[PDB]
């Protein structure tokens, strides 16, 4: 099941939601919070939807009348004629999933470092490499992730960490040691809290 | 046990030769002009005021009270006969459903052959093509009943209650008959309802569907219909 993307809504209303039916291999392709680009074909589905008014039936085009006993009507001769509503509902059939917005170029079971390296182009990876090697690049983060803000470095430092985190670890026993940091940030109205969270999000 | 047609000739001698002086001490007959007023379409409802019946026939309405369905129809029947002697020019034709009564009775009398009998199907049932509706006011001799005694003994019985009306509906559309055509014929199909559901007609019935063999299956529709505003409440006891 997906829906439309929150910059695709029309004023006032809700978010569209419908179906889109993967199949051999393609299968597995969409996880639950992508923003997926789905490409196929649209296409319509009997469905079982009445109560409503009758309408748009299918029968038979044979001229078929029941005898005294066997008459044309009611249950026997709705089966008799071989009626059938024709109700539809509008499915996506999409034969190949990718991204909207792709992280790299390159491609697409595990993570490892050099998988992430490989699955990136030269040029990606070059910058990669440069600013890992970039000095000053905990302030050059927090600039260039928080622009529009003022003040507050310590809390762009401590978002920055966050978004990074730290090494999950289980104990021989059992236990996991946690390894991602939670931040709380506690402040007077309008101080920007709001607007550190949007930009995370964003 | 009783003669309906005696009955009818009865209430048709009512309806013609009752008379009281309401209109300012001049005499009028109360129901012929009524039968004027809804022979020219400019009335639907006639409420018989049982009342009036009473004053020259009260065995009559001891009947009516005791089949009061029985005579509403009797009083329709009447009435609707009585309608054709009481015209004094042509309506206007107010309505939509109007023309469809006009090009039925058209029809009807295009094709009449006046001598040839018909096959009690092969009519315009009597709902159809009324216009008017006839309606009884209780005679005073009858003392109201409360809702909780209103049981089992005083099925199909004319009754007065009163109460508090507690909910009332919306108007809506109640299906009084149901109008079908053909895809092969050219003749209406009717289908009068009493039930609180009906299953839609599948095959026609008329006389050429039937010689000619033929599918003939019928669409219902609306537009030749008649529905009747219909309103269901709720009444409570004071
Ligand atoms: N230090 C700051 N630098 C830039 N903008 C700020 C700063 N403090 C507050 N603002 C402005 O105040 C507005 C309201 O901030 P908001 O995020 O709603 O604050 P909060 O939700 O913490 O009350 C924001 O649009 C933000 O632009
Ligand atoms: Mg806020
Ligand atoms: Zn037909």
């Amino acid at each position: 099941r997906i829906q439309e993307t929150q910059a695709e809504l029309p004023r006032g209303s809700i978010p569209r939601s419908l179906e889109v039916i993967l199949r051999a291999e393609a299968v597995e392709s969409a996880q639950a919070g992508d923003k997926c680009d789905f490409t196929g074909t649209l296409i319509v589905v009997p469905d079982v939807s009445k109560l409503s008014t009758p309408g748009a039936r299918a029968e038979t085009n044979s001229r078929v009348s029941g005898v005294d006993g066997y008459e044309t009507e009611g249950i026997r001769g709705l089966r008799a004629l071989g009626v059938r509503d024709l109700s539809y509902r509008l499915v996506f059939l999409a034969c190949c999933v990718a991204p909207t917005n792709p992280r790299f170029g390159g491609k697409e079971e595990e993570q490892t470092a050099e998988s992430i390296k490989n699955q990136m182009t030269v040029k990606e990876w070059e910058k990669v490499f440069e600013m890992s090697q970039d000095k000053n690049l905990y302030h050059n983060l927090c600039t260039s992730l928080f622009p529009t803000i003022h003040g507050n470095d310590e809390v762009k430092r401590g978002v920055l960490l966050m978004l990074f985190g730290g090494v999950p670890k289980t104990t021989g026993e059992g236990t996991s040691l946690r390894g991602d940091i939670n931040v709380c940030i506690v402040g007077d109205p309008s101080t920007a809290k709001s607007q550190f969270l949007k930009h995370v999000e964003e | 046990l009783k003669d309906y047609a005696l009955e009818k000739e009865k209430v048709k001698k009512f309806l013609q030769e009752f008379y009281q002086d309401d209109e300012l001490g001049k005499k009028q007959f109360k129901y012929g002009n009524q039968l004027v007023r809804l022979a020219h379409r400019e009335q639907v409802a006639l409420y018989v005021d049982l009342d009036d019946v009473a004053e020259d026939d009260p065995e009559l309405v001891d009947s009516i009270c005791e089949n009061a369905r029985r005579y509403a129809k009797l009083f329709a029947d009447a009435v609707q006969e009585l309608l054709p002697q009481y015209k004094e020019r042509e309506v206007v034709n107010k309505d939509v459903l109007d023309v469809y009564i006009e090009h039925r009775l058209m029809m009807e009398q295009r094709s009449r052959d006046p001598g040839m009998v018909r096959s009690p199907q092969n009519q315009y049932p009597a709902e159809l093509m009324r216009r008017f509706e006839l309606y009884f006011q209780g005679p005073s001799s009858n003392k109201p009943r409360v809702i909780r005694e209103v049981r089992a003994d005083s099925v199909g019985k004319l009754v007065t209650v009163r109460g508090i009306v507690t909910r009332v509906s919306e108007v809506k559309p109640k299906m009084v008959v149901a109008t079908y055509t053909c895809d092969q014929c050219g003749a209406e199909t009717y289908q009068p309802i009493q039930s609180p559901t009906f299953m839609p007609l599948i095959m026609c019935p008329s006389q050429e569907c039937q010689t000619n063999r033929s599918g003939g299956r019928l669409y219902l529709q609306t537009r030749g219909s008649r529905f009747i505003k219909f309103q269901e409440m709720k009444m409570q006891e004071h």
